[PDB]
């Protein structure tokens, strides 16, 4: 009954000749609500970054977890870093993750 | 206290400019506006720092414009609203851009070509079957809210004049009666689970309430038959 | 971990000057699957009747229940009766319910 | 044994007639055909009683036609398939119309204007964060399958060459990347939860598999870049 987000180690992929920086935030111990635990991210310039959620999913051990990934060029890795994830409900958050 | 928004439910016609409001918690320096649509996470819109906007990246169309003159009250307006505006706009407040956020009830918005598509819920309650009673020694009542548009409803059970939350299990979100058609009505179901000994008591009264949010007073209605305004629809049944 | 359907007492409503016969089938103890426990009905003439489901819903007591209602004129209550509901997975079923 | 259907996944272009098959359990007198669409319950179609159809009420369009000549094998064909045919057709068998039913894997069908809309999944795996490891003493891996159409995929984890099901939690159904657009790609996520002591072992190999079902061999492809055929896409990572 206590939500717990976590920023996973970044991954590097390719799109159109451009190196792509992809990250994801995983919130845990989320109740089984009719609503959910919204997941949004924050950058370095103070701006927020639109992401893609996968919605809460009933785990095999009788729990619920919401997921959301974020994609952005490795070029701008010197402007958004560090990266922060948020969830909840008030809401909850995690520690900044130095992209660099 | 804490963060409150108004209105919570607003249905409007396309081409009709609307306005929203938010009253953050006292002593909160920052203020945020978000947009949840298609189940996607809160998409940033604008940022307010002591009655001053320092960020407007999230804003797609220039039709939107929020103002926080008082410094404690904000107002987001949307001129000539469209269908891509049909979403839930949230509001957050904090001691600053470096502190946790407090969210309010939010504002569910739904725009439509014609306001004649608005309809109240068709609430009906069913009794527990003898099979379930004799097997689990427990009874489960079912409430059904159908043919209502938009999906602006608040279902709640009321046993003996008082609302109950225990044993109450309602659907996460209303389901379109016809997913194929772009414009379709919604449905909803709920389940109240009591003891078989409780349901088998004629004295006990069970009622399923469905708070529907439709058109306000300031909205003209032509159709001679009734008028889908903000109303409630319930269904009751006595124990056996 | 053992699905259990149940035909609830019928209800009488009005549509367009016509008395409407509305019934519903409630399956219980359904697991939390990525899929679900489909609910279909059977009539008297051997034919099946298309209905409307509400999908499985996470109960507050850590369970899942799928629902489905069925509507038909009280006129044809002398052709479809008794009524039967089905669920699962093989699949499961219930006892006939004399509409009349 | 028991009831098997073929194909399990079939993607076709509009105007292209298709054909399905079902091999019921030996000794089963009855045979049924159903249609699941929009999440709705199995909608009856036709009925087979010993190679003989005694009911055809469920059939909407005359384009559909099933035959059971052998009496043990049925075949449902759909001439000039359309979009309203995009659904999961199930098959059931029983000792008679008065006995329980046995269902097969079913046949997921998806029709499209152009077969150029078919795309393989973009599978990628992420490692557990140090925060989750030091807190719960458990590690959770994440797999992501994106940009694939239609939603014909089968995700599974493979630890040390062998597939695992324990601690495996995958999404119920693929989610459209853009729900607004009628034609949109799908996404998918999964979660494998192991012990922190297990993930912290370089020897252990973790792989996320995503079985994608696209176009068969008998389908012509013009686009010079690759060809979205029935293939698998995986992503792996070693423990730390
Ligand atoms: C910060 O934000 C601005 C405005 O979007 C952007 O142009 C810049 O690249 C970012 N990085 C810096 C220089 O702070
Ligand atoms: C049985 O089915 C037929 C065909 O749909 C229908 O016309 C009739 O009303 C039903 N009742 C009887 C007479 O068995």
């Amino acid at each position: 009954g206590t939500p717990f987000p976590s920023l996973a180690p970044p991954i590097m992929l390719l799109v159109d000749g451009k190196q792509q920086m992809v990250v994801v935030c995983l919130v845990l111990d989320v109740a089984p609500p009719g609503l959910d635990s919204p997941i949004w991210f924050s950058a370095g310039n103070g701006s927020a970054l639109d992401a893609f959620t996968y919605g809460p999913s009933p785990a095999t051990d009788g729990t619920w977890t919401n997921l959301a990934h974020l994609s952005l060029p490795s070029e701008e890795l010197a402007s958004w870093e560090p990266l922060v994830c948020h969830t909840g409900p008030h809401s909850r958050s995690t520690q900044p993750m130095h992209l660099s | 206290m804490g963060v409150s928004q108004s209105p919570r439910y607003k249905v409007a016609k396309r081409g009709q400019d609307v306005a929203l409001r938010c009253d953050p918690i006292s002593g909160h320096v920052s203020l945020f506006w978000y947009q949840q649509a298609l189940g996607q996470g809160p998409e940033f819109l604008t940022y307010f720092q002591n009655e001053a906007q320092l960020d407007k990246s999230g804003l797609p169309s220039d039709r939107f414009f929020a103002e926080r003159p008082e410094g404690s009250v904000s107002t987001l307006k949307i001129q000539r609203t469209q269908q891509e505006d049909s979403a839930v706009y949230l509001c957050a407040s904090s001691l600053g851009q470096a502190y946790e956020q407090y969210f309010g009830p939010g504002t569910r918005l739904t725009v439509t070509e014609d306001l004649k598509n608005v309809f109240p819920p068709e609430v009906a309650v069913f009794e527990p079957s003898e099979a379930e009673i004799s097997h689990t020694q427990k009874a489960t009542l079912v409430c059904l809210a159908t043919g209502f548009y938009p999906d602006h409803v608040e279902l709640s059970w009321w046993v003996n004049g008082k609302e109950v939350h225990s044993g109450v299990s309602t659907d996460p979100q209303p389901l379109k009666e016809q997913p194929a058609l772009n414009d379709s009505r919604y449905c909803l179901s709920s389940r109240l689970r009591v003891s078989a000994t409780f349901w088998q008591n004629p004295r006990n009264h069970f009622r399923c309430q469905v708070q529907f949010y439709g058109l306000s007073e300031n909205d003209e209605w032509t159709q001679d038959r009734a008028k889908p305004v903000t109303q409630i629809v319930s269904a009751e049944a006595w124990g056996r």
